[PDB]
């Protein structure tokens, strides 16, 4: 990417918080800067444009800055509601292309910890009667959205077969997550127990079924 | 006020071609530059090209070149791209933006719904269901797993759709084996499992399936 | 090298109606983007308007494509002097600006009398080049 | 320091006629035949001459 961003940033309601995006001479150096939001599954919405101007719909609260070959994007009294993925934009004139950033991940937790809840389920028994095997980790109502699952055969740590989905939100604001373990009913038979590691925020949650 | 129309989603197996088409709705946009940009799944934003019908310009990044063809038609306000020798990489969202002049330096201000596009080299294919019961949980857990299924997307309601307080659709997972997979569960009070009976609507357009199951303990 | 009188810019690709200029800091082509659009908004708008007139019999419809043909030529001719009427709108926009700190080369170009530097340049191209600021560096320099 | 005031020119080969001058090159043109004269060329870019 022609154009550098960092992967994800945090703020609390009502802070400032500031997004980078990082040129060379060939884009930002010799371009106007382009700022673009974008909510989850829907098309971008422009933010900022020319480097610093502002349509009147966007809230005064945004601005943007340039400096020499990086830019900086600040929102100012940080809302719930501006959590999404953020891209800068230029024209390159190396390249003769509109280049954009990795995106950002603006994050606003508004919400005091809560750790999973984990429900695991078993092979169905018609599942298994086409041969097949599939087990189900059902992650909910934990926030922030960010976990990691770790899936075991006996005791053992399994990587093949593990297909696991993102975080997406609740009703209630939290966030949660599927992941699957797929098995040939032998391989399901043969250990003694399967477990599903869930770790949030540093603390790990397990559930384990047995044949 | 005026407005972006895209066609519907596409889906192509490899190297065939895909043309998707976008309608200025409510006015004319042959005044303005148009860019196609790409959106491949969780990725970043990638510029295709553009094309500016009145100014005389058709513009292409330097990476898709020679394998789009992005071309305009000022009487319908219609703008097209045309991408050849298509592959899985190809699999993205393509949207199509005004740009607030005739020219790519301005902002752009007006996007279209954006349309999917995904390259496989399946074919259609009909989800296997599997219910998923209750054994563990004052509130218990049940649900619906959707298996190996081509292509996106599956819709699914519960009880004909009447059940609806605190049910959650997990997103769709993309089997190694190259079929989508995904899980529906619902949260309900332990105390209703024995008296109240539950049963999934699972809907797939795309293989014309329609398949209502049963969840017990 | 010119400049309008003597042909077209083949260099510039971003615009109808440009500038260029040549300093210490390096030499290039720029695009005016205000009066293109403008054209853009205007020649557009013809274009639709020519396109919503238009919608024994053998003979009749012969008459009907004379009407168009004699239309196009109308507009092909408003338009193309639209554009000279541009062009020229563009220099004296300029010209206007400059006054006695640049001299007008003729041909369509401008040479400064005074020194003229990126930033100078580009208050030049948006209208707002403060005469005075070099307009006692240009007054020697004529001499 | 010099500063040039310019049109755009380009290799367009489109022609077009207008009522004073017949087969002016321009840098773009539009066809009207998609609704005959063999011919409804309409001009939109500006009169092609390179330097
Ligand atoms: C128009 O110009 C072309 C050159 O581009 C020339 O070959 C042709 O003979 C001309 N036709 C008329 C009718 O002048």
């Amino acid at each position: 990417s022609a154009l550098t961003q960092p992967p994800a940033v945090s703020g609390t309601p009502g802070q400032r918080v500031t997004i980078s995006c990082s040129g060379s001479d060939s884009n930002i150096g010799r371009r106007s800067v382009n700022w673009y939001q974008q909510f989850p599954g829907t098309a971008p919405k422009l933010l900022i444009y020319s480097n610093d101007q502002r349509p009147s719909v966007v809230p005064d609260r945004f601005s943007g800055s340039k400096s020499g070959t990086s830019a900086s994007l600040a929102i100012s009294g940080l809302q719930s509601e501006d959590e999404a993925e953020y891209y800068c934009a230029a024209w390159d004139d190396s390249l003769k292309g509109a280049v954009f950033g990795g995106g950002t991940q603006l994050t606003v937790l508004g919400q005091p910890k809560a750790a999973p809840s984990v429900t695991l389920f078993p092979p169905s028994s018609e599942e298994l009667q086409a041969n097949k095997a599939t087990l189900v980790c059902l992650i909910s109502d934990f926030y922030p959205g960010a976990v990691t699952v770790a899936w075991k055969a006996d005791s053992s740590p399994v990587k093949a077969g593990v297909e696991t989905t993102t975080p997406s939100k609740q009703s209630n604001n939290k966030y949660a997550a599927s992941s699957y373990l797929s098995l040939t009913p032998e391989q399901w038979k043969s250990h003694r127990s399967y477990s599903c590691q869930v770790t949030h925020e540093g603390s790990t949650v397990e559930k384990t079924v047995a044949p | 006020q005026v407005q972006l129309v895209q066609s519907g989603a596409e889906v192509k197996k490899p190297g065939s071609s895909v043309k998707v088409s976008c309608k200025s709705s409510g006015g004319t946009s042959n005044n303005y530059a148009i860019s196609w940009v790409r959106q491949a799944p969780g990725q970043g934003l990638d510029w295709m090209g553009g094309i500016s019908p009145i100014f005389g310009s058709t513009a292409y990044a330097q990476k898709f070149q020679g394998r789009v063809t992005i071309s305009a038609d000022i009487f319908s306000n219609t703008a097209y791209m045309e991408l050849n020798s298509l592959t899985s990489e190809d699999t993205a969202v393509y949207f199509c933006a005004r740009h607030g002049n005739y020219y790519y330096y301005s902002g752009m201000d007006v996007w279209g719904q954006g349309t999917t596009v995904t390259v496989s080299s399946a074919s259609t294919k009909g989800p296997s269901v599997f219910p998923l019961a209750p054994s563990s949980k004052g509130t218990a857990a049940l649900g619906c797993l959707v298996k190996d299924y081509f292509p996106e997307p599956v819709t699914v309601s519960w009880n004909s759709g009447a059940l609806t307080s605190g049910v959650h659709t997990f997103p769709a997972v993309l089997q190694s084996s190259g079929l989508y997979s995904l899980s529906s569960v619902v949260t309900v009070p332990s105390s209703s499992l024995g008296t109240q009976t539950y049963i999934c609507n699972v809907n797939h357009k795309p293989s014309n399936t329609k398949v209502d199951k049963r969840v017990e303990p | 090298i010119a400049g309008f009188t003597e042909g077209g810019w083949t260099g510039m690709v971003d615009g109808w109606y440009g500038y260029h200029h040549q300093n210490e800091q390096g030499s290039g082509y720029a695009a005016d983007q205000k009066s293109t659009q403008n054209a853009i908004n205007g020649i557009t708008n013809k274009v639709n308007s020519v396109i919503e007139k238009m919608n024994e019999e053998i003979e009749s419809k012969q008459i009907w494509c004379y009407n168009a043909e004699l239309l196009v030529l109308l507009e092909n001719e408003r338009t193309l002097d639209f554009h000279d009427s541009n062009v020229k709108n563009l220099y004296e926009k300029v010209k206007s600006q400059l006054k006695n700190n640049a001299k007008e080369i003729g041909n369509g170009c401008f040479e400064f009398y005074h020194k003229c530097n990126d930033e100078c340049m580009e208050s030049v191209k948006n209208g707002t080049y403060d005469y005075p600021k070099y307009s006692e560096e240009s007054k020697l320099n004529r001499e | 320091d010099t500063i040039c005031i310019g049109y755009h020119a380009n290799n367009s080969t489109d022609t077009v006629d207008t009522v004073l001058e017949k087969n002016v090159t321009v840098t773009h043109s539009v066809n009207l035949l998609e609704n005959c004269s063999a011919k409804l060329r309409m001009v939109t870019g500006l009169r092609n001459k390179p330097s």
